[PDB]
RNA sequence: UCUGGUUUCUCUUCAGAUCGCAUAAAUCUUUCGCCUUUUACUAAAGAUUUCCGUGGAGAGGAACAACUCU
RNA sequence: GUGCUCGCUUCGGCAGCACAUAUACUAAAAUUGGAACGAUACAGAGAAGAUUAGCAUGGCCCCUGCGCAAGGAUGACACGCAAAUUCGUGAAGCG
RNA sequence: CGCCGCCAAGGUAU
């Protein structure tokens, strides 16, 4: 039902060699989510990695923009969970067989036949990103997702081959923390790490830091596009740029809104191409 | 890129169907052929 | 005639393909450019060409995969305006005829 | 090993097919087991053919047992490829050979 | 304007420029023979197919009229310039024909060579070689002096070798590279050949009734050569003052066959460059490179 | 065909709205892919440089249009000085010796090629795992 | 070729060979009934106008379908096809007609006009502009882009058939008996004739369901509902003006 | 699909009688909000038939003319059909073609 | 450029599998249902070069 | 004195010769004979294929290729 | 690793030439969802009286069968929607 | 002058 000519692969799964070799087939394993008839196709990335073969079809991945074996996207390298709950917008697929699943499917790989180049609804939402999902984007990412799965007969000490069995060796795993839309368990334990960074540890008193230290102006930062960022928040008081170390002074009256500044600039704040430099004004007269 | 059971997706290799008269009688000169048909009255 | 001609032996050679048929001679290469994330990734991947052999189908396997599903059919293309005459009611007698 | 393994995939575990191919029910069969197992002439005619190179390779082997000599498989294949039909049911399920057990059957009296 | 070309799937191994200067011809890896409009929008029109190999070397004939294609599959198609039809094969080495040339002035002549270690003479009208030249070691460049009396080789023994047709015997010898030569070419008048070689020594070396007997009669240096092995071609330019060779340093070399200066060292390629070309009237240079892509400079 | 028209760049913003991974050139939904017709030999004669040692030369055309460089660990390259896995070495060093047996005449003392070489708390856990 | 090709509701196209009087590929594939077919004039294919929804192609010398033409949501009365673009007309008991594309299968037009449902089609053969058929104001279209050029008078009967001749003359042949004769370069109804029945037949049993002119085009004939085919020629007379 | 064989001959033909009536009567009816009850005109072409097997003369009034001539007609190409199916396979039972239980008696009924 | 091997290579493969009774070998037996369907073109091939009985 | 090649293994299309000194089955369209409906059928003709094999031709090797036809 | 060549000065050391990167990686799996059949208990069997031959239509129901034969209980599932006749409400318009 | 050699679905429901 489907042929194919080269899959998505994002770089992670690709190994860390340029030069890979490649076999393909017509008509190879079925999909895991809706048993669609793909082409599988088998490289080997690394000298001490596994095949890792093919997990999905094309189509599949060509509605949310998902790699093609090891299930995370391609624009950033994260599963699709966190994708669309920083978009906010989940893009609904069914879960049954035969209800509504292949219906949809089939009439989705219908009306994209067109294109092929980019997915059916995420073409106007993956415009306004970067904010919320490139504090974690990782890069040159860890290989240990290539490596081979366990073996038996080292858990029971049964192994003949000793060093010459290929998939690992003295790895324990944990029966503590191991599809599609959910759930998946150390994700949650992801969104509660982003959720408990590191900031500055706030000082116990009825909101009177309105100052604040920001700085890195150089030629990027003006004072007309900051005063402007900050009137999106609310009104000014008293603002003030100095330039002797590329500085600017701003406040605020019943301070929350740049209490979400403070939420906004702790090395987040991201216009004009610049991590901004940012700590914490006196409010206390000194 | 995904046809009906005739074309891929079925091995019934069916009765009634098979290569039979595969080639085509044309109709030669001593009959009515078209290029006969185009200057008769 | 040459378009339905291929299409028809794609078909001949599709569904009845049974007789002595060469796989294909897959020397060919493909270069694609990792143009999505690299830029420390893998660092030097600028346009990665990679070789493309097909695996060979030994002719000792049923089919594997159950084609056996039956769907409802879908939407077909949407309708275009339709565009008669203005319509006429004839009496209230001749709807009583 | 492709024969008792279709009976094993199709989840009967009561058509008990022997070495020498034949086929028995032993569970005097009700109706939903009756209708599910029955097979056309596909299994049944390649069942009489593989019966037939059985008892072939059968002679062969008994004779390389070293127990019988030329003659005495000669003649006995003789009566295997001249009386069929009497012993292997291969009639049953495809009766165009009938003529070519006749066929046989007449070409033996001008040996 | 400089001009930036594209369109071979693989390497580009050569390419020249039609004897009248209206249109250029590239091959390389893919197999593909590509023609192009020296002016107008530098468009692309016909490609010659039938070449099982790869493309090791492109010839027009002095007319214009044939264009000669020495392929890896031991196979040198004879081509029509104008219709775009094969003409003929010339089936006859046991391995890959590394290059060839074609006679000018005198009657058709082709000659060329290979892994096998030998040297051929073709009579385009005779479909069998005409002779047959056993060296030992692995032929890669030859060329005819214009008098079509001799044959000018250069091999894997870093010494070029010239034969007589009428005697059939090894002439001349030619000391003065460290290590193989990859490429031949004649100056326009039959006074000069120019000669690479992996020792990165660009050599002249002048052919005539009365020689020196010590004929490096000059040496250029700053074309690099590499781990890559690829053939390496030089050629004059239309009036014998410049002359270029590709390196595999991403530069083109020109020098001033004079003072021997380097007059362009020029980049914009990605890869190693397999061949520089002279336009025959104006001052433009096609470069030909590894990395697919073809430019026009212009001088 | 002119070298202009192609050289030309397009006069915009670079468009800013899309990210950097939209706004790259595709025609797949991941990367620009085409076939070509690359030598064999040397593809896998680098392919197994880069797969013994970690560094080979880097093909592409359009990047830089200046690229004769090497990749992956580099630091091996020059310790080399730029060998391949099908030249024999400037030294022999860490090297091997087996034992061999190739007389194959005696019986279970027969070991050529299928020969083994000279060389030859964690359960509690994996108990208290399963 | 010399042979025919029939078809009916016995869910079966026959190929009948002429030097035999025999069948020789009995094509089969229809999931239901059918009602029409044609040849393309230059090549080895054949189109036919089915029951269910579909038209389909039949490959001559391969017997399997090409395409099927399944855009449809009733039965399809008539089918033509020719040389030039586009190739495929069908008109269906949904009300509709449409022009196909018989390379890649979709369709490329859909025609909507036609209250009452199109059951006939014909090409002329010179030059372009074919007509439609419908019991309700009857109409006329043309090859490229679609063009509704002239829609014809009160020809108000069901009908069935059309048949147009090179020189200009057009007949309509109905299901009331009634066969209506029109002209091509105005749209002009010239004789309006009615058949009556031969003697076995009662007084409304006459529907005219085919109706075919000769190759010179000098001899008109028509098959009717009365089991009886009728031939008409010319008649070398004058006084027919138009009013 | 399936082909049509001996026993879906009647089993066929009604219902390509009842689809092309159907397909007719969707054609011919004039531009009323209602088309015929969704069977009625059916029953009357089946109520036609069986008055017609007895030679009832089927008159019924209040009735429109076209609906009821064209039932007429096709009740009679059906009653051709009948009578030129039943001169024949009486003619294959008395030459001795076929002896089919079925047509000898439906042919008693049909003659 | 492929030939003959040890005879006792097909023996030691059917030795190992035998009746199919095993967990290990169940990636082979649905190929040995796709055995099925070239049997006769076997059996023929068998057939056709039978021992003569001046042959041992 | 020069000229200088039989077997074996792989693709390559054409076949009109008892392609094979012999001869299998299936499909369609008809006539029959058993027959209740059908698949299994009977046995004659007409026309198609499938299938077990075969004929001559382009190349690449290897097998004593150097014995030697020329 | 292996063979050949004194090729470079010890049979040994070195150098060159030739051979040139397989594997649904497992004997396992913490294992994975487990549909058929059989057993338990229900419900029960077409055609306006009874016993019932059947052939059909549909698609999100399958099975036996080589099936464009056939049979599976007519293989099963197929049910109340009255439409225009009377009256009320609301809207669009006309005198 | 010497035809002819028989299986199954059709029934113990799903
Ligand atoms: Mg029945
Ligand atoms: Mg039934
Ligand atoms: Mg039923
Ligand atoms: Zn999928
Ligand atoms: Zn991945
Ligand atoms: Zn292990």
């Amino acid at each position: 039902w489907e042929d194919a000519d080269f899959p998505i692969l994002c770089q992670t799964c690709l190994g860390e060699n340029p030069y890979i070799r490649m076999t393909k087939e017509k008509y190879g394993k079925e999909c895991k989510i809706c048993a669609r008839p793909f082409t599988v196709f088998r490289w080997c990335p690394g000298v001490r990695m596994r095949f890792k073969k093919t997990e999905v079809c094309q189509t599949c991945s060509k509605l949310k923009n998902v790699c093609q074996t090891c299930l995370l996207d391609l624009e950033y390298g994260l599963p699709i969970q966190v994708r669309d709950a920083g978009l906010s917008f989940k893009d609904d697929m069914p879960k049954s067989d035969v209800n509504k699943e292949y219906y949809t499917q089939n009439m989705e790989r219908e009306i994209s036949n067109s294109d092929g180049t980019r997915p059916v609804g995420m073409l106007g939402k993956a415009t306004s990103t970067s904010d919320m999902l490139l504090k974690l984007a990782r890069t040159t990412p860890y290989y240990k997702r290539n490596r081979p799965h366990i073996c038996s007969f080292w858990v029971k000490g049964e192994c003949k081959r000793g060093e010459e069995c290929p998939y690992r060796h003295e790895k324990p795993t944990d029966p503590d923390d191991p599809r599609y839309y959910g759930i998946n368990d150390p994700v949650a334990d992801k969104l509660l790490k982003r959720a408990s960074t590191m900031p500055r540890l706030d000082p116990p008193e009825d909101k009177t830091i309105t100052t604040l230290y920001v700085g890195g102006l150089g030629d990027t930062i003006t004072e007309t596009d900051l005063r402007n960022h900050f009137y999106q928040f609310g009104e000014i008081r008293t603002i003030t740029v100095v330039q002797r170390q590329q500085c600017a002074f701003i406040q605020f009256a019943t301070r929350q809104a740049a209490e979400v500044a403070a939420e906004k600039s702790f090395n987040k704040l991201i216009v004009n191409g610049r991590r901004l430099n940012v700590k914490w004004g006196r409010s206390q007269a000194a | 890129k995904g046809e009906g059971d005739l074309s891929q997706l079925s091995k019934q290799y069916s009765s009634r169907d098979l290569p039979s008269h595969t080639k085509i009688k044309y109709r030669q000169t001593t009959q009515d052929a078209p290029e006969e048909v185009r200057n008769r009255d | 005639r040459v378009a339905l001609e291929k299409s028809v032996s794609q078909k001949v050679a599709a569904a009845m393909p049974v007789r002595a048929a060469d796989k294909l001679a897959p020397a060919q290469y493909i270069r694609y450019t990792p143009s999505q994330q690299g830029v420390a990734f893998n660092s030097g991947a600028k346009q990665r060409v990679i070789r493309m052999v097909e695996m060979q189908k030994d002719p000792m396997e049923p089919p594997r995969f159950k084609i056996n599903k039956k769907i409802p059919r879908g939407p077909p293309s949407p309708p275009a305006p339709v565009m008669h005459s203005p319509s006429r009611k004839m009496t209230v007698k001749e709807q009583q005829e | 090993n492709m024969l008792n393994l279709l009976i094993h995939r199709k989840n009967l575990n009561y058509l008990h097919l022997d070495y020498n191919f034949n086929l028995k029910p032993v569970k005097t069969l009700t109706t939903k087991e009756r209708k599910k197992s029955r097979f056309g002439n596909a299994f049944h005619l390649c069942r009489e053919v593989l019966r037939l190179t059985k008892l072939v390779v059968d002679s062969h082997v008994q004779y390389r047992l070293g127990n019988v000599d030329a003659f005495q498989l000669a003649d006995g294949l003789q009566y295997i490829f001249a009386h069929v039909g009497q012993l292997t049911g291969m009639y049953r399920y495809k009766y165009k050979l009938m003529r070519q057990i006749r066929m046989c059957k007449d070409l033996k009296h001008l040996i | 304007p400089i001009m930036l070309l594209s369109g071979h799937e693989g390497e580009v191994y050569c390419c020249k420029f039609h004897p009248n200067g209206s249109t250029l011809a590239s091959a390389g890896f893919d197999r593909l023979i590509l023609l192009w409009n020296v002016y107008g929008d530098c468009d692309n029109y016909a490609t010659l197919k039938g070449h099982s190999g790869a493309v090791m070397e492109l010839h027009y004939n002095t007319d214009g009229s044939m264009l000669f294609s020495a392929s890896t599959d031991k196979t040198v198609a004879v081509w029509d310039s104008e219709t775009g039809e094969r003409v003929k094969r010339l089936k006859g080495h046991t391995s890959f024909v590394n290059s060839c040339y074609p006679a000018r002035r005198g009657p058709q002549l082709v000659c060329t060579g290979s892994d096998d270690g030998t040297v051929k003479l073709w009579d385009i009208r005779k479909k069998a070689a005409i002779q047959t030249f056993q060296n030992t070691y692995q032929v890669l460049a030859v060329t005819f002096n214009d008098t079509s009396d001799q044959i000018i080789s250069g091999g894997i023994d870093n010494d070029i070798k010239v034969w007589d047709l009428r005697q059939n015997k090894l002439t001349y010898t030619m000391r003065g590279h460290a290590d193989s030569v990859t490429g031949l070419s004649l100056s326009s008048e039959g006074s000069y050949l120019l000669s690479n070689a992996m020792d990165n020594t660009v050599r002249v070396w002048d052919v005539r009734p009365f020689a020196p007997k010590e004929r490096c009669v000059k040496i250029f240096q700053g074309n690099v050569h590499n781990f890559e092995k690829n053939l390496l071609r030089c050629s004059w330019s239309p009036d014998g003052s410049k002359i270029a060779a590709g390196s595999a340093d991403r530069f083109v070399y020109v020098w001033d066959t004079t003072s021997r200066r380097i007059l362009y060292k020029l980049p914009g390629h990605a890869g190693s460059i397999n061949e520089v070309a002279f336009h025959p009237d104006e001052p433009i240079i096609i470069s030909a490179s590894s990395d697919k892509r073809l430019y026009m400079g212009e001088i | 065909p002119t070298y202009e028209t192609m050289f030309a760049p397009e006069f915009g913003p670079e468009n800013p709205f899309r990210t950097q991974q939209m706004a790259a050139p595709r025609n797949m939904l991941s990367g620009y892919a085409e076939p070509a017709h690359i030598n064999d030999f040397m593809f896998e004669q680098q392919r197994r440089t880069f797969a013994t040692y970690g560094y080979a030369l880097d093909p592409s055309l359009d990047n830089h249009q200046v690229s004769a460089k090497y990749i992956g660990s580099v630091e091996e390259a020059e310790k080399n000085q730029g060998l391949t896995v099908f030249e024999t070495g400037q030294k022999k060093t860490e090297k091997r010796k087996k034992f061999k047996e190739n007389d194959a005449s005696n019986i279970d003392g027969f070991l050529g090629p299928w020969a083994k070489y000279v060389d030859e708390e964690e359960q509690k856990e994996l108990d208290e795992i399963t | 070729s010399p042979y025919l090709f029939s078809c009916g509701e016995d869910k079966q196209v026959k190929c009948w060979d002429l030097e035999y009087n025999k069948v020789i590929r009995h094509y089969h594939g229809h999931l239901s009934a059918v009602y029409g077919l044609d040849l393309h004039p230059t090549i080895d294919v054949l189109v036919t106008c089915s029951r269910d929804s579909t038209a389909r192609i039949w490959d001559v010398r391969t017997k399997a379908s090409v395409h099927t033409l399944s855009g449809h949501t009733n039965a399809v009365a008539t089918v033509r096809c020719q040389a030039a673009e586009p190739q495929i007309i069908t008109g269906s008991h949904d009300t509709t007609i449409r022009l196909w594309d018989l390379v890649a299968g979709k369709t490329r037009v859909t025609l909507t006009n036609h209250k009452k449902s199109v059951r006939a089609v014909v090409l002329h053969p010179r030059h372009y502009t074919f007509a439609s058929g419908s019991p309700d104001n009857i109409k006329q279209w043309k090859f490229p882009d679609g063009s509704f050029i002239q829609n014809l008078s009160g020809h108000n009967a069901i009908i069935n058939t059309l048949t147009v001749n090179s020189d200009g003359v057009l007949v309509s042949g109905a299901d009331n008996g009634t066969m209506h004769l029109w002209d091509w370069r105005t749209g002009y109804n010239f004789q309006r004739v009615h058949a009556a029945v031969q003697p076995g037949s009662l007084d409304s049993e006459s529907g005219i369901f085919a109706c075919a002119f000769d190759q010179s085009e000098s001899r008109l004939l028509t098959a009717e509902a009365d089991k009886t085919i009728k031939v008409y020629r010319e008649d070398d007379t004058a006084t027919e003006e138009t009013h | 699909a399936k082909t049509v064989t001996k026993q879906r001959v009647e089993s066929h033909f009604d219902l390509e009688l009842r689809a092309a009536v159907m397909h007719d009567i969707l054609d011919m009816m004039p531009e009323g909000i209602k088309q015929n009850k969704a069977r009625t005109i059916l029953q009357h072409l089946s109520e036609a038939w069986r008055c017609w097997k007895a030679n009832i003369p089927w008159k019924v009034p209040g009735l429109p003319t076209p609906i009821e001539n064209m039932i007429l007609r096709y009740v009679k190409a059906k009653a051709d059909w009948w009578t030129n199916t039943a001169h024949y396979n009486r003619e294959r039972i008395r030459r001795g073609a076929t002896v089919d239980k079925t047509v000898c008696k439906k042919n008693l009924g049909r003659l | 450029q492929k030939e003959d091997m040890p005879p006792e290579h097909v023996r030691k493969i059917i030795r190992d599998h035998g009746d199919m009774t095993n967990r290990k070998f169940r990636h082979d037996k649905r190929v040995y249902l796709g055995a099925l369907k070239y049997m006769p073109h076997a059996v023929l091939k068998l057939l056709e070069n039978m021992p003569m009985p001046w042959e041992q």
